[PDB]
């Protein structure tokens, strides 16, 4: 068996700069058979290159593919900002293997979120449980962090995030943090807070709610 | 329009043996050596097996020899996978895969893929999800949020859609996530000017073929 090391792991570029994604593989690929693919989630992988340089029917000249032996390159001249993907390196010489791949991301200027925070409903408090959530609607870059405080303590363990893909339009992300508690602690309190801190933000922004409103 | 279509994907328990199938139109099918290709969810794409166009040579990864078996039909164009000794990483999303054309071997790259369809490895029971409103509160530069939110279901997937596919500005569906429990969860919500919360409803579609669940929600302010 082959082993494809892909580097770097993520590229965050701006629109027009040149992304280059190497793949150096354990030993020697066999006639270069070396293939890139485009992966966007959701969909299927898009054969790009193959054969270390031919392109695929139909892909853009600017997909374009280098290298022999064991360092092969995939280059990509113009970016646009339906490039946000993963793309993997491929060899067909030995078994076939594939790279963990890299990830591209699109890069623009800083956009802060706006945050909005559901109570739980009440037909999910009848079911015994409470789920408190807080979106971050379009914002970027990524990074961003989310805190619960109830009852102005800071929680801990009973978070979970989940991130849509970079928009296709303005290349921006949008972020749930969904805050499960029982129906026991949630009535045993108050006041319920979800405090957002972001590049793009002056100091931390909080949004709440009071169990009574 | 060359086009692959996989089916036979869903729930099995550990042990358990499904039979995979996809069908082939739009080239020469008996032309072509036939591959499968999987990827389990999170990870990378992993080749399963491949055949030749006339079933004379047949290759499979050590991860599933001895376990599962490809054939093919050139007279109804298409591929089977019997998976049998299921594991847990057999849990994937399984692809059917041509050739670019004119390969020098039967195991190469794949330039045509189907939609893929899902096989999960789990003794979970599936399980129809319970749709929650996110009613909207009462707003940022005159921005107001509101979605639904679909808690607990075993196996993936469900999709979601607002007023069955007339709405689709502003949403923004989320990824699943694996509770404790076991069981799935996701929101999907929509940013909205305040005052169109009069003059629209907001009805959210949930899907959960899995089970056969079909939910219409429709959140309004509380
Ligand atoms: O019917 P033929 O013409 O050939 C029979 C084959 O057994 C033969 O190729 C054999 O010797 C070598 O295969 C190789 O060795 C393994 C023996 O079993 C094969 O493995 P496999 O069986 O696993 O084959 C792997 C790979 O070669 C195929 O999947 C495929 O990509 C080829 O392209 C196809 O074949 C055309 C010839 O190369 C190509 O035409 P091509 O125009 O290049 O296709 C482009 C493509 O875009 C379009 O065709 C498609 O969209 C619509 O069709 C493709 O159609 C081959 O690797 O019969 C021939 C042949 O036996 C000999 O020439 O005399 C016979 C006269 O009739
Ligand atoms: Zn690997």
């Amino acid at each position: 068996e082959i082993v494809l090391t892909q580097s770097p792991g993520t590229l965050s570029l701006s629109p027009g700069e040149r992304a280059t994604l190497s793949c150096r593989a354990s030993q020697s690929v066999t006639s270069n058979y070396l293939a890139w693919y485009q992966q966007k989630p959701g969909q299927a992988p898009r054969l790009l290159i193959y054969d270390t340089s031919r392109r695929a029917t139909g892909i853009p000249d600017r997909f374009s593919g280098s290298g022999s032996a064991t360092d092969f390159t995939l280059t990509i001249s113009r970016l646009e900002p339906d490039d946000f993907a993963i793309y993997y390196c491929q060899q067909y010489g030995s078994p076939v293997t594939f790279g963990h791949g890299t990830k591209v991301e699109i890069k623009r200027t800083v956009a802060a979120p706006s945050v909005f925070i559901f109570p739980p409903s009440d037909e999910q408090l009848k079911s015994g449980t409470a789920s408190v959530v807080c979106l971050l609607n379009n914002f970027y870059p990524r990074e961003a962090k989310v805190q619960w405080k109830v009852d102005n303590a800071l929680q801990s363990g009973n978070s979970q995030e989940s991130v849509t893909e970079q928009d296709s339009k303005d290349s921006t992300y949008s972020l749930s943090s969904t805050l499960t508690l029982s129906k026991a602690d949630y009535e045993k309190h108050k006041v319920y807070a979800c405090e957002v801190t972001h590049q793009g933000l002056s100091s931390p922004v909080t949004k709440s709610f009071n169990r009574g409103e | 329009e060359v086009q692959l279509v996989e089916s036979g994907g869903g729930l099995v328990t550990p042990g358990g043996s499904l039979r995979l199938s996809c069908a082939a139109s739009g080239f020469t099918f008996n032309t072509y050596s036939m591959n499968w290709v999987r990827q389990a969810p999170g990870k990378g794409l992993e080749w399963v097996s491949s055949i030749s166009r006339s079933s004379d040579y047949i290759y499979y990864a050590d991860s599933v020899k001895g376990r599962f078996t490809i054939s093919r039909d050139n007279a109804k164009n298409s591929v089977y996978l019997q998976m049998t000794s299921l594991r847990d990483e057999d849990t994937a999303v399984y692809y059917c895969a041509r050739d670019p054309g004119g390969m020098p071997t039967t195991v190469t790259t794949w330039l045509y893929w189907g939609q893929g369809t899902l096989v999960t490895v789990s003794s979970a029971s599936t399980k129809g999800p319970s749709v929650f409103p996110l009613a909207p509160s009462s707003t940022s530069g005159g921005t107001a949020a509101l979605g639904c939110l679909v808690k607990d279901y075993f196996p993936e997937p469900v999709t979601v859609s607002w007023n069955s596919g007339a709405l689709t500005s502003g949403v923004h569906t989320f990824p699943a996530v694996l509770q404790s429990s076991g069981l799935y969860s996701l929101s999907s919500v929509v940013t909205v000017p305040s005052s169109s919360l009069g003059t629209q409803t907001y009805i959210c579609n949930v899907n959960h073929k899995p089970s056969n669940t079909k939910v219409d929600k429709r959140v309004e302010p509380k």
